[PDB]
DNA sequence: ACAGTCCCTGTTCGGGCGCCT
DNA sequence: GCTAGGCGCCCGAACAGGGACTGT
């Protein structure tokens, strides 16, 4: 079974650039590998099949390249479109499989996180339940960390995390951290401390409130 | 016992016998599937087991196409098709379309089995005979001969012929544009639709031909890396045709023109209007080979003007169906060949080139044996008949491998030649 | 002029079966080099491959799933099927189909593709979603911007629509697409606008959940003290 | 008793008669012999009394064994065989031991009487008449016809052959797991069934003979090692070939030439390296039969050499199917090459030595590759499979050869064993024209109606030489004045002829050859360092030719 | 513009020996 | 006043076909 693997995970560049992205094959695929582009709303384009022959269509900046066991794309000079996710698959053998897929980002100024926390509303506390909402919004780049601490005391136990795409008009991305208990629970202390550890500050950026 | 047709007389070249050819070793996995494959037209009664009676032979072995994987019976009828060339080329012959040349894809099936539905001249079939060997000469060879019309007899399409021609009467019919010609056996159908649109109207033929008796090789189409079957098509229009080219330089020394001399001389012999006198001149005395001869202005004059008539059509050749055809390769190396098809001396029909393949993979005498399929194919394609080979290469080392890389139902006519560089007259 | 549209269930309980439909048109599934092939796409990771089906009917498999798949075909209205068979929560993906086709003794690659439908697994129940606002407790606002919530918690099945101001606002809006939470879902949106606009002129999240047929509006209100 | 096997039909070629040979008067005590076994050959059914309509005869005299004193009936069938129809011989060739598989039990057996056990056409019978004159010239002799295949005839061996393949057929087919190896009236059968189970097959076939007239004798091969088969002993894991007595007399004819080299080729076949070259080129003529020829030294080495190697006691291995074969070539004598076929190192399963030159102008290249070809057909015979190679050619040898020359050539599979001699070419040819060499022009020349001509060379720098000779011919000639061009001249060169015939023969790298014109052109080859020939149409008037053409043109004209 | 010979090399075959049944 | 058929090797004779040269 050919695996396939793209080692470049999540690649971020600029307008006019140029990339290249590696594809390696697990065993000598005789240049039978094909290149698929897919847009962040999800439609897949085929844009070069065959190593490198590009599909009637796709811009010439466009072109493979590789053989045996190392194939490689190049985007000569990224455009806003380009700027996506990029699939290589293989078909010199059943089954067929797909790289890992390299995201092709945009580089942008680095940004701290604006951290805001919020009380588990009124609402929630009436039925039985306590939502503790912290959002970081708006930083670069994407790697980023939270903790959660409970009357000083750190909880890893109950929160609920997610994560946007990159922004694709300032080029930021922002995350949403959930920590859920009990409206016993809840009640039953005083501080809860939201944590988040981004690259910008050595400092950790932190929010909390009581009662 | 097979058909109540009339059965046709078939008498031999008069003062000639019947072929008397020995049976050469048969590897283990080719006499596998020939014994086989011989049982079952035992038992279906095409074939019956005969003894030393018999006086004549012919040599059989099988080829595994990379077709269909299924193995076919072959059987070297080249001595007794030539025992019998009054009956089938002059006598009842197959006209030849001179349209097929003119197809973007032609397709070619093995219509054989179609053979074993007419009953062989009673007398006629002694010399049909052929042996099968044994591994280490265990038991004698096993002996058989044909009751019905055998494949890869020539004799056999002809006579076929008339119940072929009214089987295709109805195809033929509701598709005027499509030609269909038969070799031996096999049928070349033509086609200017587009490929997929090909493909679909051969696999209609199959069918109204399975509803008729007929049955063709299933040929097989992976899905995996080398789609082979992309290729089981042949364009005649695709075929190009590879004339002689003289150097092109700015610097010749006195090799040089030599040797573009020596080219132009037996370059003469083709084209009449080839002149060296005007270059020859600056080779005079007895100069170093390795000096740079300034070329004259009207020396220059018919370097550039020689090759103005080297891509032009040879002097008023035709092709005349009443003389044989040979075809001469030559080695060119790093795996290129070329080839030369002509009834006369220096009156050659085709020159071409038959550039390499991947499944060759460095092995001179597989690339021989392919070219020569390939060569055979063109011509019978555009002229209906196959070429007589002088084949570059020794008798002993063909005759040990050529079967394991042949792949066609037919056998074309061969002789060994040890011709040198006689000269790059075929600049590649 | 090639177009393929996958046609499915969307929401499958688990251990029951789902048959997925591509719907295409340009090509037949009878020309000589022409495949259907179904690619999946599990939510967040990568293209898997399941199965190819060609018009010779020389089918190929996924080896890791050949027991619980089938590729079917109806040539004549020119749809190719997918049928799996004890699907579990592993298979909630989107689905594409893409037309295959080998071209030359090279060339063969997913020409073209579908958009792709969703397939999700699971016994969950069309339950509407709970909003609860989001506002700065404890810690009364400043003079530069306020970042207001959304809560909307236990819901299914997606999608969920969330708006501001019946719309009005869309500048420094964030939606946070949602997660698991014991078969529901639960996602929260925020806003952040100046604070020379909130409290003195209301806020209000707009929450849409179409399986449901609900509608509710939550007025993001300041903190009790 | 006879057989109920339909007899196979046999005609007289196309347009012949019966044999009507005369009988030679046989004495009263040779007739009263004959009486006795025709008498005796006519109770057992092989022959019948003829009617006087019988038009045909043969030869047919008595003849006394000189150690059991006892008479036997010779019937002379020359005549008879010499009209008899053409048969397409069925035996393809004999088996070797070496394509056995080893197999638990096996059993061999020898049929009795087997040509006397099958019928003979009856409308052919006719022709096998033959007469046993009385004793007294007063009435006719004995009339008697055949009705069995008779002894020493054409087609008895291919009839039997046939025949027997007919009778094993059905049995054949419902034990598919007994190898029956059928050589003309010997059986060998054997099998990986119990020594009890096997015996009641063994039984079994004999009684399904005997249901066909086929005798098998109880001295037959049960359960004895080693196996008298073919002419080799069969051991369980090892089959020796059966002593072979090396002929040592004291003077040597041509005809005792041809009684030693014979043999000595028979054990080639088992026995490591074995030279004859040398000892072969003695009957080397015209001179035939009984008439002394003096052994020289170059033979005398080789049949010291050869009784040596022949007194190594040896043995073979049997065919194991799973392990593929291997078979190493060793480069010895001119033109003289030995093989060992193997599975396992040094577990010789057959061996040999081909030394044919093909061709007048030859190299070791060229014959290593002829030695590969014939050794795949040996083996495809043997075991229906092309073995892997050992050869003693460096890779890149072989690359050179193939990659340049204009003739197709190929080899299977094959390894590089270092063991000299090594193959390989020894002289180059120059591809580009060296600068800063002599670029001579040769050409030749001679007079058919004479019988001499001259040759010779006119080179760049005014330089000029022809030597004339007697008794050669324009191809010689062309092929001297390349010859003299090659010791006048340093180590790097640049000759250039108009013929074809000696450019080919030069081209084709050669190492070796038949006349000494061209060994002596192929030791200057290798002596310089960069030669270079060149080619230019003769006769048209072209450069240096000129000059070469009118100054050893003395003979024929313009 | 060959027809008529002569060379030279590659293949076939008949002969004798070896071996077998 | 003795085999046939088969395979092998080695040898030399007859053959056959492609080239090159000489005479009208
Ligand atoms: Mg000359």
């Amino acid at each position: 079974d050919i695996q396939m693997t793209q080692t470049t995970s999540s690649l971020s560049a600029s307008l006019g650039d140029r990339v290249t992205i590696s594809c390696s094959a697990s065993q000598d695929i005789s240049s039978y590998l094909n290149w698929y582009q897919q847009k962040p709303e999800g439609t897949v384009k085929l844009l070069i099949y065959y190593t490198s022959s590009l599909h009637s269509g796709v811009p010439s900046r466009f072109s493979g390249s590789g053989s045996g066991t190392d194939y490689s794309l190049t985007i000569s000079n990224l455009e806003p479109e380009d700027i996506a996710t990029y699939y290589c698959q293989q078909y010199s053998k059943f089954p067929w499989t797909f790289g890992g897929g390299t995201k092709l980002e945009i580089k942008r100024a680095d940004a701290a996180p604006t951290v805001s926390i919020f009380p588990p509303s009124s609402e929630q506390l009436t039925s039985g339940g306590a939502s503790v909402v912290c959002f970081l919004n708006n930083f670069y780049p994407k790697d980023i960390n939270v903790k959660w601490k409970i009357d000083g005391s750190e909880r890893q136990n109950g929160v609920l995390n997610s994560w946007t795409d990159q922004d694709s008009k300032d080029s930021t991305y922002s995350m949403s951290s959930t920590l859920t208990l009990t409206k016993d629970e809840y009640e039953r202390h005083n501080s809860y401390t939201c944590e988040a550890t981004h690259k910008t500050s050595t400092s950790p950026i932190v929010k909390s409130f009581n009662r | 016992p097979i058909s109540p047709i009339e059965t046709v007389p078939v008498k031999l070249k008069p003062g000639m016998d019947g072929p008397k050819v020995k049976q050469w070793p048969l590897t283990e996995e080719k006499i596998k599937a020939l014994v086989e494959i011989c049982t079952e037209m035992e038992k279906e009664g095409k074939i019956s087991k005969i003894g030393p009676e018999n006086p004549y032979n012919t040599p059989v072995f099988a080829i595994k196409k990379k077709d269909s994987t299924k193995w076919r019976k072959l059987v070297d009828f080249r001595e007794l098709n030539k025992r019998t060339q009054d009956f089938w080329e002059v006598q009842l012959g197959i006209p030849h379309p001179a349209g097929l040349k003119k197809k973007k894809s032609v397709t070619v099936l093995d219509v054989g089995d179609a053979y074993f539905s007419v009953p062989l001249d009673e007398d006629f079939r002694k010399y049909t005979a052929f042996t099968i060997p044994s591994i280490n000469n265990e038991t004698p060879g096993i002996r058989y001969q044909y009751n019905v019309l055998p494949q890869g007899w020539k004799g056999s399409p002809a006579i076929f012929q008339s119940s072929m021609t009214k089987i295709l009467e109805p195809f033929k019919k509701q598709n005027p544009d499509i030609v269909i010609y038969q070799y031996m056996d096999d049928l070349y159908v033509g086609s200017d639709l587009e490929i997929g649109q090909h493909r679909t109207k051969i696999e209609e033929l199959r069918q109204h031909l399975l509803r008729w008796g007929l049955t063709t090789p299933d040929k097989k189409h992976q899905k995996e890396p080398p789609f082979l079957w992309m290729g089981y098509e042949l364009h005649p229009d695709k075929w190009t045709v590879q004339p002689i080219v003289l150097p092109e330089k700015d610097s010749w020394t006195v090799n040089d023109i030599q040797k573009l001399v020596g080219k132009l001389n037996w370059a003469s012999q083709i084209y009449p209007g080839i002149k060296v006198r005007q270059l020859s001149k600056l080779l005079r005395g007895t100069k170093a080979l390795t000096e740079v001869i300034p070329l004259t202005e009207e020396a220059e004059l018919e370097l550039a003007e020689n090759r103005e008539i080297l891509k032009e059509p040879v002097h008023g050749v035709y092709y005349d169906p009443s003389k044989d055809l040979i075809a001469e390769i030559q080695k060119q190396g790093q795996g290129q060949w070329t080839y030369q098809i002509y009834q006369e001396p220096f009156k050659n029909l085709k020159t071409g080139k038959y550039a390499r393949m991947r499944g060759a993979h460095t092995n001179d005498v597989k690339q021989l044996t392919e070219a020569v399929q390939k060569i055979t194919t063109e011509s019978i394609v555009i002229w209906g008949k196959t070429p007589k080979f002088k084949l570059p290469i020794q008798k002993e080392t063909w005759e040990t491998w050529w079967t394991e890389y042949w792949q066609a139902t037919w056998i074309p006519e061969w002789e060994f030649v040890n011709t040198p560089p006689l000269v790059k007259l075929w600049y590649q | 002029q090639i177009t393929l549209k996958e046609s499915g269930p969307g929401i499958v309980q688990p251990s029951q079966p789902f048959r997925l439909t591509c719907t295409f048109s340009g090509f037949s599934l009878s020309t000589s080099g022409i495949g259907v092939t179904w690619i999946r796409q599990p939510s967040g990771k990568g293209l898997e491959w399941l199965a190819t089906i060609w018009w010779d009917d020389d089918n190929r498999y996924n080896p890791s799933l050949k027991s619980r798949l089938t590729v079917s075909k109806d040539t004549s209205n020119n749809q190719a099927f997918l049928n799996m068979m004890t699907v579990e929560t592993a298979d909630t993906a989107i689905y594409y189909c893409a037309q295959s086709a080998i071209t030359s003794v090279t060339d063969s690659a997913m020409d073209h593709w579908g958009q792709g439908t969703s397939v999700t697994v699971s016994s969950a129940k069309t339950t509407p979603p709970s909003v609860y606002p989001l506002a700065p407790g404890s810690a009364a606002q400043t003079n530069s911007m306020v970042t207001l919530g959304c809560l909307v918690k236990g819901y299914f099945p997606e999608p969920v629509t969330v708006t501001w101001n019946s719309g009005s606002l869309s500048s420094g809006v964030h939606t946070f697409p949602a997660v698991l939470q014991s078969d529901l879902y639960t996602l929260s949106s925020s806003v952040t606008v100046p604070s020379s606009t909130w409290p003195s002129e209301t806020v209000t999240c707009n929450v849409a959940h179409p399986a449901s047929s609900t509608k509710v509006d939550k007025k993001i209100v300041p903190a009790d003290c | 008793p006879i057989s109920p096997i339909e007899t196979v039909p046999v005609k007289l070629k196309p347009g012949m008669d019966g044999p009507k040979v005369k009988q030679w008067p046989l004495t009263e005590e040779k007739i009263k012999a004959l009486v006795e076994i025709c008498t005796e050959l006519e109770k057992e059914g092989k022959i019948s009394k003829i009617g006087p309509e019988n038009p045909y005869n043969t030869p047919v005299f008595a003849i006394k064994k000189k150690n059991s004193t006892r008479w036997r009936k010779l019937v002379d069938f020359r005549e008879l065989n010499k009209r008899t129809q053409d048969f397409w011989e069925v035996q393809l060739g004999i088996p070797h031991p070496a394509g056995l598989k080893k197999k638990k039990s096996v059993t061999v057996l020898d049929v009795g009487d087997a040509y006397f056990s099958v019928p003979l056409d009856e409308d052919f019978r006719k022709y096998t008449a033959f007469t046993i004159p009385s004793i007294n010239n007063e009435t006719p002799g004995i009339r008697y016809q055949y009705n069995v295949l008779p002894q020493g005839w054409k087609g008895s061996p291919a009839i039997f052959q046939s025949s027997m393949t007919k009778i094993l057929e059905p049995f054949k087919k419902q034990n598919p797991d007994i190898v029956i190896y059928q050589y003309m009236d010997d059986l060998y059968v054997g099998s990986d069934l119990e020594i009890g189970q096997h015996r009641t097959k063994i039984e079994e076939l004999r009684q399904h003979l005997l249901r066909w007239g086929l005798y098998t004798p109880d001295q037959k091969h049960q359960k004895e090692p080693p196996f008298l088969w073919m002419g080799y002993e069969l051991h369980p894991d090892k089959w020796t070939v059966q002593p072979i007595v090396l002929p040592e007399k004291d003077s040597w004819t041509v005809n005792d030439i041809c009684k030693l080299v014979g043999k000595l080729n028979w054990a080639s076949q088992i026995y490591p390296g074995i030279k004859v070259r040398q000892l072969s080129k003695l009957l080397r003529g015209t001179k035939a039969l009984t008439e002394v020829i003096p052994l020289t030294e170059e033979a005398e080495l080789e049949l010291a050499e050869n009784r040596e190697i022949l007194k190594e006691p040896v043995h073979g291995v049997y065919y194991d199917p799973s392990k593929d074969l291997i078979a190493e070539i060793q480069k010895q004598g001119q033109g003289q090459w030995t093989y060992q076929i193997y599975q396992e190192p040094f577990k010789n399963l057959k061996t040999g030595k081909y030394a044919r030159m093909r061709g007048a102008h030859t190299n070791d290249v060229k014959q290593l590759t002829e030695a590969v070809q014939k050794i795949t057909t040996e083996s495809i015979v043997i075991w229906g499979k092309t073995p892997k190679f050992k050869l003693p050619i460096q890779k890149e040898t072989w690359e050179t050869w193939w990659t340049e020359y204009w003739q197709a050539t190929w080899i299977p599979e094959w390894e590089f064993v270092n063991t000299p001699p090594l193959v390989k070419l020894w002289y180059q040819l120059e591809k580009e024209p060296i600068v800063g060499a002599e670029t001579f022009y040769v050409d030749g020349a001679a007079n058919r109606e004479t019988k001499l001509g001259k040759a010779g060379y006119v080179t760049n720098k005014g330089r000029q030489k022809v030597v004339p000779l007697t008794n050669t011919t324009n191809q010689k000639t062309e092929l001297q004045a390349i010859y003299l061009a090659l010791q006048d001249s340093g180590l790097e060169v640049n000759i250039v002829t108009d013929s074809q015939y000696a450019l080919g023969i030069i081209q084709a790298q050669p190492d070796k050859s038949e006349s000494e014109l061209v060994n002596q052109i192929i030791e200057q080859l290798i002596k310089k360092e960069k030669v270079y020939l060149a080619w230019v149409p003769a006769h048209k008037g072209i450069g240096g030719n000129e000059q070469v053409d009118k100054l050893v043109s003395a003979g024929i004209r313009k």
